[PDB]
RNA sequence: ACUCGUGAGAGACUGCCGGGGUCAACUCGGAGGAAGGUGGGGAUGACGUCAAGUCAUCAUGCCCCUUAUGUCCAGGGCUUCACACAUGCUACAAUGGCCGGUACAAAGGGCUGCGAUGCCGUGAGGUGGAGCGAAUCCUUUCAAAGCCGGUCUCAGUUCGGAUCGGGGUCUGCAACUCGACCCCGUGAAGUCGGAGUCGCUAGUAAUCGCAGAUCAGCAACGCUGCGGUGAAUACGUUCCCG
């Protein structure tokens, strides 16, 4: 079998792909019970859409860490990696789509003297 | 105009004198003043020739005007502070009469 | 801080170990169960007769050498001022400046 | 307030004072320093000289003021106005 | 922007209408990151407009935009140590942004008891040329006209 | 409807209409409505006279509301005042009585701000 | 099988300890699971630089504890005696359970 | 086997291509790559300035007290309030309140401490002690915003919670001055706030929750960290500040 991983800002998705039908098994829950948001479903299925290969792969996924948005992003990256593993020659179409690039946008570390990572305490000149 | 004076140590009568001397500068400011504060302190060391230290801060329509002086007693320090604040407010005016000689002409 | 107050803190600690160990703890065990007859026992009154210094509620974590009563750290028993100076000199094993 | 299991907290000093005071049914002025002591129905007739910080204020107990503490009736801070 | 212009974010097309403009609208009405609620509001407003008029949301939305899209504006420009209200030509992107912002803001002050109904009524009035955003465009064009004398710098 | 001398609102859910009684809030209204049995979601204009009577007798039986409660509260405050307790003179001069800070806040007991 | 738990303030020290521990237990002829790493435990403290005021200037310090786990099998008394007869650096502790 | 934990290593070096460039620094674009041009954030703060702050972390020259300005104790004070200034929190509501169901984190702490199942209370909480010096047990299996369903229908309201009355729990020898929390009732100002002014360029602002230090208990809405959802805008240096 083939297995890959996707990581998005503390969200980790381990993906297993088989040539079955377009059924999503996210930790035993479907694409409806899991991820109840249309935008997230688009974000998930975008690599399949640009690769034309929708509804010809059965996907199983193990999810841990992050929230729904980070999990969806990591799952999309993992799907893209699984697709490139299964079929190499469509790398341009995926790569020009940007789905093959990990996003290094993590939570910026909080700093001493500031309320937030960049927010500064209110200063009154008087 | 209302002034708050935060004195320190033993300065009897300095608060009233500073209040009445500084409150007369409201007409000098060309814009309304807000929350004008004064502070009086005395140097503990007798070796200082001018021990009394006076500080004043005014908020003239968002513009902060501050001054600081030293003196041998409360009265002299307050008077010098008043003169310094008057000079600062004169340099601050920004109204047309004070900004008409710098506008490009001809 | 003050030598007398550094000493008096220690005197409280030896008082605590002498009294709070069993005297000021059995009375609490008496008062805990409503079934236990506290009212006639005067375990409250008996424990009032004990010195105030028996109670740990009067203790104060001071710096172990400096005597500083505030900014204390329980891991080292040291003031924030002293921890900074000894960590910088490499005196506390496995302590260094942070980055992340 | 104090928990019901522990019972009301009355200092022993003025306690034995009031038992020796009420045993002959005479209520003389009793002077005390323990403001923290509550008021017991055994104090109904007795009058206490409760400490304030400068002096002692006389307080004559009644049935209404039982359950409170002595320090309620010895006001500490003196403020008259500006 | 002292060292040059900054790149633009390429926002994606919408799922249920496939147009850039509706995604821009949902981003404009977005508050506190509640993207799902903003999308619900916009989709409900579009469906309400469709039911009222009987035509496709996007065409009447575009008509409203073109009705409230400005072409001239007024900016404070300082020349020779003196400030004037100079009329300036508006780039198409800025005109679209201003039109959408005006639509959202004026729909937020309506009295139709719900965001969806207020937005639907505002977009319909703008399509018919009766919305308050149309009035704002008329006023800003009038102000640009009134200061035409300062157009030479 | 006239309930213990109080005119209920025109159209309200029953427990929240009963909240308008001075001695009844929401929890009291809910539990009494459950006890006597009339529906909580039913409006004020649907009350039958027998229903008015049953709420009347229940409230007068195991509740004290309106004038008696008001006068009992007033008498309690007055008695607390006259015994000279701390809360007494706190009530006398209109200052907070539960240890609230008075340096800046406590305009509720002080009333509207006055200038001098 | 007994667990040998290695805790250290020093990375290099913990690695050396694991390496010669496994070396002697495989010298004595016992099957080893290898130096399994465990999550490093971090203690963080924030202090103020100046003795007086200046709250906005802070220093951070941490203490890092590295953990190694050794699991062996067939506990022969020769291996047991070898284990009790090992000298170790003072940075590294040993917990045998 | 895939994560993950932690050891070693590789990987960004204008390395390559095209063009500007004194064929020089350097610069624009492109390919590759996870990352392209000090990748993101930290630690690191030159000579010195302001006689900046600290003789109350500590040390210290000089002066002063020494039957006291030292030292012990009880009570009180640091919490006082006609006002003024500053920093924050909660609100003024329908992008919401309440009720029911339901899904996802990271980090951290714990021995005379974390403390579960069970039982008793409406609820703080009480009894009890399983297991844990802890990738194991407990902090619940961890969250809230979120999603679904019902209700409220624009009102000083089912908003807001102050203030006040009564009744309790926990800690502590002791909750009066002067703790927190729980229950019932009470239901103020407040309709988005003048002159003026502050923060923020992307996982940022905004918003939601969690944890820790100090700590018997807490005034914590403070401070230090952790993650969830996550925008708008930048035409350009004329004006303001440095």
């Amino acid at each position: 079998p083939i297995q890959t991983v996707g990581r998005r800002k503390e969200a980790v998705v381990r993906v297993r792909l088989v040539p079955g039908t377009g059924q999503f098994n996210l930790d035993g829950r479907t694409l409806e019970n899991y991820f109840p948001n249309k935008v997230h479903q688009q974000l998930i299925k975008a690599p399949l859409v640009t690769v034309d290969r929708v509804d010809q792969f059965d996907i199983y996924a193990h999810l841990d860490g992050g929230g729904p948005s980070g999990q969806a992003g990591a799952l999309r990256l993992a799907i893209a990696r699984a697709l490139i593993l299964v079929q190499p020659e469509d790398r341009p179409a995926l790569k020009k789509a940007g789905f093959l690039t990990r996003d290094p946008r993590a939570i910026e570390r909080k700093k001493y003297g500031l309320k937030k990572a960049r927010k500064a305490p209110q200063y009154s000149k008087r | 105009m209302d002034v708050d004076v935060s004195t320190d140590g033993e300065l009897p009568g300095a608060a009233e004198y500073a209040r009445e001397k500084i409150g007369r500068l409201s007409r000098r400011a060309h814009r309304p003043v807000l929350h004008a504060r004064v502070r009086l302190t005395r140097h503990g060391d007798p070796a200082v020739e001018r021990p009394v230290i006076a500080q004043a801060n005014l908020d003239v329509n968002g513009r902060q005007v501050r001054a600081q002086v030293e003196g041998v007693n409360a009265r002299e320090a307050v008077d010098r502070l008043e003169a310094r604040l008057r000079s600062r407010l004169e340099r601050i005016a920004e109204h047309w009469e004070a900004r008409r000689g710098g506008v490009p002409a001809e | 801080a003050k030598k007398s107050k550094i000493v008096k803190n220690e005197q409280r600690r030896e008082l605590v170990q002498r009294y709070a160990e069993r005297r000021a703890e059995l009375k609490r065990t008496i008062r805990d169960p409503a079934s236990s007859p506290e009212r006639r026992a005067a375990a409250v009154s008996a424990l009032q007769r004990l010195p105030r210094d028996s109670s740990p509620v009067r203790l104060r974590n001071r710096d172990v050498v400096d005597g500083r009563p505030r900014g204390h750290l329980r891991k080292f028993g040291l003031s924030r001022v002293r921890v900074r100076e000894m960590a910088h000199r490499g005196e506390l094993p496995g302590v260094r400046k942070a980055s992340w | 307030p104090r928990s019901l299991k522990k019972g009301p907290f009355v200092d022993d000093h003025l306690l034995k004072k009031v038992d020796v005071q009420n045993e002959k049914n005479t209520k003389q002025v009793i002077k005390t320093w323990s403001r923290r002591s509550t008021i017991i129905p055994d104090f109904i007739g007795h009058t206490f000289a409760v400490h304030d910080g400068r002096k002692h204020v006389p307080v004559f107990v009644t049935e209404a003021m039982v359950g409170h503490k002595l320090g309620e009736f010895a006001p500490t801070r003196t403020f008259k106005g500006h | 922007p002292r060292k040059g212009p900054a790149p633009k974010r390429p926002l994606v097309n919408d799922p249920v209408y496939g147009s850039q403009l509706v995604t821009q609208l949902v981003n404009k009405v977005l508050l506190e990151g509640k993207k799902s609620l903003a999308e619900r509001i916009v989709y409900g407003a579009l469906e309400q407009a469709r039911e009222k008029t009987g035509t496709d949301p996007v065409v009447t939305l575009k008509r409203a935009l073109d009705n409230v899209k400005p072409a001239l504006e007024v900016r404070s420009r300082r020349v020779g140590g003196a400030t004037y209200q100079v009329p300036v030509e508006v780039r198409p992107d800025r005109s679209t942004t201003l039109a959408l912002r005006w639509l959202v803001n004026f729909s937020r002050q309506r009295r139709e008891k719900t965001m969806v109904e207020r937005l639907a009524n505002e977009i319909l009035d703008a399509s018919n040329g009766l919305g308050a955003s149309v009035k704002r465009r008329e006023d800003t064009h009038k102000m640009a006209e009134a200061n035409r004398a300062f157009a030479h710098y | 409807a006239r309930l213990v001398g109080v005119d209920l609102p025109r159209d309200k859910r029953m427990e929240i209409a009963l909240t308008y009684i001075y001695g009844i809030g929401r929890t009291r209204s809910n539990e009494i409505l459950a006890a006597t049995g009339i529906d909580k979601n039913m409006r004020t204009k649907d009350l039958t006279d027998d229903q008015v009577t049953v709420l009347r007798d229940y409230i007068e039986g195991n509740l004290k509301v309106e004038g008696d409660l008001r006068r009992e509260v007033q008498a309690d405050i007055r008695r607390k005042i006259e015994i000279g307790c701390y809360q007494g003179l706190r009530h006398r001069r209109g200052l907070p009585v539960r240890g609230q800070r008075t340096k800046t806040n406590a305009r509720t007991r002080k009333g509207p701000k006055r200038t001098i | 099988k007994i667990r040998i738990r290695l805790k250290a303030y020093d990375h290099e020290a913990i690695d050396a300890s694991a390496r010669k521990i496994v070396e002697t237990v495989t010298r004595t002829g016992a099957s080893v699971v290898g130096p399994v790493p465990l999550p490093t435990e971090k203690n963080v403290y924030c202090v103020i630089r100046s003795p007086h005021k200046y709250k906005d200037s802070r220093e951070h310090f941490e203490m890092r504890t590295h953990k190694r786990l050794i699991d062996i099998l067939d506990p022969t008394p020769k291996t047991v005696d070898a284990l009790m007869r090992i000298d170790l650096p003072a940075s590294v502790d040993v917990n045998i359970q």
